[PDB]
């Protein structure tokens, strides 16, 4: 035995040393003169600091027989603050002594009082000397601050829209600012009116730059009073565009446009419309969504509020769709009408019903059409399959089931339909076929190891993971604990730890690549789904999540990308 | 299996007692301010060497007594002689000297003070150093002395327009409250009383002199100028710990031991003023009163 | 602004490159000769780090004109492994070469490398060698070693007490162990043994030592057969009286002795009797403390339990015992006999006390004698106040209480009762009576900042602090969620953390510093509370305390010091 000890606190000491010898003034050995004036201080210590004194006091050169070193280019005030934060740690800063220090700093390439000294320039920006700020940023080649300036002149647009020096901008950093999706405005309007103030003046006011408006995420009621006034411009044709758009509520997934964007930054899990278990007994009715960035579930928009149970949900292009419904543990409700919520237009709409009104299945958004792998009723086996396009409004004829399969789950491993296990009503079997999208027909599969049945199939890290269920595996029409899933496009069994409660119908969703599992009845662990916790796909362990404070079962949720103007107001 | 290896301990009294002869003597080299000549490694291998074999009380009254000796029969002598003239630059001097041969001592045995000093709760070199040139040089029946007078000299000739060495009189109570090792004790003792007793002296016949030499306004200008001279000296010459004793006594005798003398004053008092209708007279009284209580 | 940063990576950048410099072998200035052997390092490193070389290199000796040093009196080894840690700040040992290092870090005067080679030592502790470590222990004077080297000792006491060294221990040394309460033995049969060990050889068995020996700590039947077994001596005497003793457990706090106590410092709070609600409020015979060591319920049996609830506890000569007691849970009727535990003994004999016509009572232990004050009946409002005698055990009279309370709030406080709140008839009363012991009589006192009935009074700060209760009288049957301090002391209602949970006739328990309160009857809540909270009065931080197992209303339970045993298993 021999054992390693490592101390932590002895570094701190020994600068404090050095820095008590250094106040007493004695084992100097080296002397620079900068602007005329003596600085006393250590050989060693500098070279074993910064880079540039390493070089030149190890580097061989002159300066290891030369008593004194005679700087040139640097202040003095520089040097004593330079020398000072080597001795101490420590760094004073004002509003006097910011400008000189940077240069020195810049020129001798000591990272951390650059950084300081960015920080402390930021923490006194303002809208009268910005254009110097990045004259000095770029003349030194900082990368560091202008990725920041851009921060302060996207979160104050509208401030600094009335300063006289925004019309001295460079024409192609204002065109990448305004193309950028962090800019925050209520409106499409204000964006307009600060490009014609910058191309031209305020009273002739009252070009390219008017290329990144969106035109769709403006309201299109005043496109007929904005061409009226409008001068004689191709604008009018790109006007008329969004009038022709606005007739499209049912291909507004279909019409999209590159100038269609959402400028703005969130995307997570809204759960919306359903039958609440508990503590409520009743059906839900108002389509309120939990966000993410609360951490709870506040009130949203009550865009597409399904009166159904369990329903269907298909993200096509940020838009969301609902269709179907089967809540057979606590009472089927099945619907046919099919409604669609647009988060870019942040409206609702009536999306094309389905074929059949079937549900109790796996849909794989693949191709032109989302497609349907096996089915079944609402609470009975069928073989019902279709593909719904409600972008295109096609309802084609699907692959039907290769083998009697209800209530089985699903996912799109590798961009391909594919199906885990199912059960032929309630005895369940492990026969898995994989519909493929380029044959349109159940191509024979790997089997899941599991025979478990509707449970919540999802695709984590290119690989099909099943939790939970509600098959014969648990004995009965329980919900079984057990984990225990087989991803064919991995090719091997990824165990999981078991769920907290039972996911019976419930919704799962993958938020920022991890999926999740909230709601659903669990009758074989005795309880509700009282919580709600994530399967992290780096840690393979499921952490809990934000628990939903309704122990709802038969509730669907949906994932897509949310205007993030609601949340910040 | 630790197998500690053995070690013999002796106590040889010959080759101990040479030792400390060997130490006495470097010590009174570095006394006679000959240090530059002396080694290091070899003192404090000895030192380390008397403190391994407990003899640490050898060497502690040794110390004593060799530092006592020679602050004696090199210091007392040198005092008494410039008794008479530069009185404060060789007592200054021989401080200067007395601090940096303790500095110096306790430097090459760090050993002693962190192991027989704590073991056996004494007080270290530097404090036995300041305790026997405080109990020996200082605090003599006539140097304690001969430093008072002259003391309340400078300051009587500064009181009265002269000019003397603010800097000198700094030292001596910046030496002088370092003396006490935890505060003040000393400073209180050996040089405030004195201080306090000519200062109220000075300031009762000061105002009764203005009492006697003209109107409130002249006493109002003088008892300003005064303490303008006394809140100038003490943040120049004297320590700041010597500030609230000082105005008490500025208050109880130019303001308040007149006070009867503003009460019942001629052509300035408030009767005057008020018949008068002057505002500046009034305002100078109330300001003058503010500082008096009642 | 002048804002200044202060970075926290530095120092260890500087060792880096330190060690870097020393590598790659340049700038070195200066060299150690050890025993004929050569040394590169740098000056003011070594001026930085340690305080003899700081006094070597910085005083102003003749060390300032050499370029190579002597040292005598070292190990080579020892100065290449100095020099390691300081350009490193990690030390590797080994077991052939840590004395060296011990004493040339001993030379020096370094601490944490001295700490660190008497911790690898005592990790590599030789059971052949402890006087070898003990010589070097006390040359050196390492007065941080000899203490840990003792608790040692005393924590394997069985096993090297039949080494030979044990006899070669120094008496005063093993009478220093034998006297602490920190010797892990289960039986006074095995300090015995290593007494007559000590004082005998090893082949004879096949004084001083006695004197450390608890003769009360064994059986009475094995006192008999020691004594029997003795040859005539004063030993055979002192066991006599030791049986004597023994044969009084009646007596058991009239005859505290220093050899008449346990050894040990498992101070813990037991609950003990009371009502559980949880099936049914009755008379518990069973102990459920609250274990630190196991932190957790620990179950015990308490012998001779009577049928009492709410019965005042007094702890004196680590035995409690209980008066009064009121059972309206199973009857409202008091009970004049008393049970009274012995920890000290491992056992409990019920020490009935005379007539005591109170119930809900304390008693402060004042000399041989107790007074209490105030008192209540069964179920309603008395003024028999009744004071103790422990030499007898018995119930006899004091002085008269002021005002007939049910339910009331008292407290000793500093030597003199304190009695508010309280119920004088239905009524809930907020006069203040202060008993003093001393003066006999009733005084002046804080009155209580909630004129309510049935709430418990904790001595927080040595102070009656009011917190918690439940009755009507305090404006509803709700929960007091607000704490306030009747300092006593003070006189004053000083603000306290505001209860957690508001239950009245709650179980308070000082443990260090920390007055918890559990059990009783929440109004609030309509039943029994079984929740605690953890608060410290100096460190104003309340908590969750421990949570009971089953809500129970009207317990009783104390901080005692219990055996080592218990609260290690």
């Amino acid at each position: 035995v021999n054992n390693t000890y490592r101390s932590a606190q002895h570094s701190q000491a020994l600068l404090r040393g050095l820095l008590a010898l250094r106040d007493s003034g004695i084992l100097f050995d080296v002397v620079l003169v900068v602007e005329g004036r003596h600085i006393e201080a250590h050989r060693i210590l500098l070279a074993a600091s910064c880079d540039y004194f390493r070089g030149m006091f190890a580097g061989g050169l002159k300066e290891m027989e030369q008593e004194e070193v005679l700087i040139h280019g640097v202040s003095y005030n520089a040097m004593c603050q330079i020398l000072h934060f080597i001795y101490t740690s420590e760094l004073e800063l004002s509003l006097s002594n910011v400008q000189e220090t940077l240069v020195a700093a810049c020129q001798l390439q000591i990272p951390e009082i650059i950084h300081f000294c960015c920080d402390f320039l930021m923490s006194w920006v303002d809208e009268e000397n910005i254009l110097d700020v990045y004259r000095l940023a770029e003349l030194f080649d900082l990368s560091r601050l202008t990725e920041q300036l851009d921060t302060y002149i996207l979160k104050n647009f509208v401030a600094f829209s009335r300063t006289d020096k925004y019309r001295q901008l460079p024409l192609e950093k204002v065109y990448s600012l305004l193309s950028s999706n962090r800019l925050e405005v209520s409106c499409e309007t204000e964006v307009y009116e600060g490009a014609l103030l910058y191309h031209y003046s305020l009273e002739q006011v009252q070009p390219k730059l008017l290329e990144t408006v969106r035109f769709p995420l403006m309201e299109a009621e005043v496109l007929q009073r904005l061409h009226d006034k409008l001068d004689p411009s191709p604008l009018r044709d790109t006007v008329a565009s969004a009038l022709m758009y606005h007739r499209n509520e049912s291909l507004q997934p279909s019409l999209q446009s590159p100038q269609t964007e959402l400028r703005s930054d969130f995307q997570c899990v809204v759960g919306f419309g359903g039958i609440h278990s508990t503590p409520s007994t009743v059906l839900s009715d108002q389509a309120k969504y939990l966000n993410p960035l609360l951490g709870e579930w506040k009130h949203f928009t009550a865009s597409l509020a399904p009166r159904m149970s369990n329903q269907g949900i298909a993200v096509l292009n940020n838009f969301v769709y609902l269709i179907g419904g089967d809540n057979n543990v606590q009472g089927f409700r099945a619907e046919s009408r099919c409604w669609r919520y647009d988060p870019r237009h942040n409206r609702w709409f009536q999306i094309q019903s389905l074929q059949q009104e079937h549900a109790d299945l796996s849909v794989c958004v693949v191709g032109r059409y989302i497609y349907a792998v096996a089915g079944r009723d609402y609470h009975n086996d069928l073989n019902a399959v279709e593909r719904y396009d409600p972008a295109t409004n096609s309802w084609a004829y699907v692959a039907p089931l290769k083998r009697e399969v209800y209530a089985h789950a699903g996912a799109t491993l590798e961009g391909k339909m594919y199906i885990t296990c199912g059960r032929r009503g309630e005895d369940y079997l492990k026969e898995t076929h994989c519909y493929d999208p380029g044959s349109n027909t159940w191509h024979t599969l790997a089997d899941g190891p599991v025979r478990r049945a509707w449970h919540g199939m999802a695709t984590l890290l290119n690989k099909l993971y099943v939790i939970g269920g509600s098959n014969n595996d648990a004995g009965y029409r329980r919900d079984v604990h057990q984990v225990a899933c087989y991803s064919c496009t991995s090719g091997q069994w990824s165990s999981v730890c078991p769920l907290p409660a039972g996911h019976g119908e419930p919704g799962i969703a993958v938020l920022d690549n991890r999926i999740y599992v909230l709601g659903g009845r669990s009758h074989n662990r005795g309880s509700r789904t009282g919580y709600v916790h994530i399967y992290d796909v780096e840690k393979d362990c499921w952490e809990e999540g934000p628990q939903l404070d309704n122990s709802i079962s038969g509730l669907a949720a949906c994932v897509l990308t949310l205007p993030r103007s609601l949340l910040l107001e | 299996k630790m197998r500690i290896r053995a070690f013999p301990m002796t106590m040889d009294e010959k080759y101990v007692n040479s030792i400390w002869d060997l130490l006495k003597n470097a010590i009174q080299e570095i006394q006679r301010k000959n240090n530059s000549g002396l080694s290091f490694e070899e003192l404090y291998r000895n030192a380390y060497t008397m403190v391994l074999h407990k003899h640490g009380e050898k060497l502690y009254t040794g110390l004593r007594e060799v530092v006592t000796e020679h602050l004696i029969n090199k210091v007392r002598e040198d005092v008494l002689n410039s008794l008479n003239n530069n009185f404060l630059q060789t007592l200054n001097q021989a401080w200067n000297d007395h601090q940096t041969a303790m500095v110096m001592i306790r430097d090459i045995l760090m050993y002693m003070d962190r192991v027989y000093v704590q073991q056996n709760n004494v007080e270290n070199v530097y404090n036995l150093g300041l305790i026997i040139f405080r109990d020996q040089v200082v605090r003599y029946g006539c140097i304690r002395d001969h430093l008072r007078q002259t003391l309340l000299d400078m300051i009587a000739r500064e009181r009265k327009g002269e000019v003397v060495d603010r800097g000198a009189i700094r030292n001596a109570c910046q030496m002088l409250m370092i003396l006490g090792l935890e505060g003040r004790s000393v400073y209180e003792e050996d040089f405030e009383a004195p201080f306090l007793e000519m200062s109220a002296e000075f300031f009762q016949m000061e105002s009764q002199k203005f009492l006697a030499e003209n109107s409130a306004s002249v006493y109002i200008k003088k008892v300003e100028a005064r303490i303008n001279e006394e809140i100038e000296r003490v943040m120049h010459c004297l320590d700041k710990s010597t500030e609230e004793p000082i105005v008490k006594v500025v208050e109880r005798e130019l303001i308040s031991k007149h006070m009867k003398t503003i009460v019942e004053m001629e052509n300035s008092g408030l009767v005057h003023m008020l018949k008068n209708g002057k505002t500046e007279d009034l305002g100078c009284m109330y300001k003058l009163f503010s500082r008096v209580p009642n």
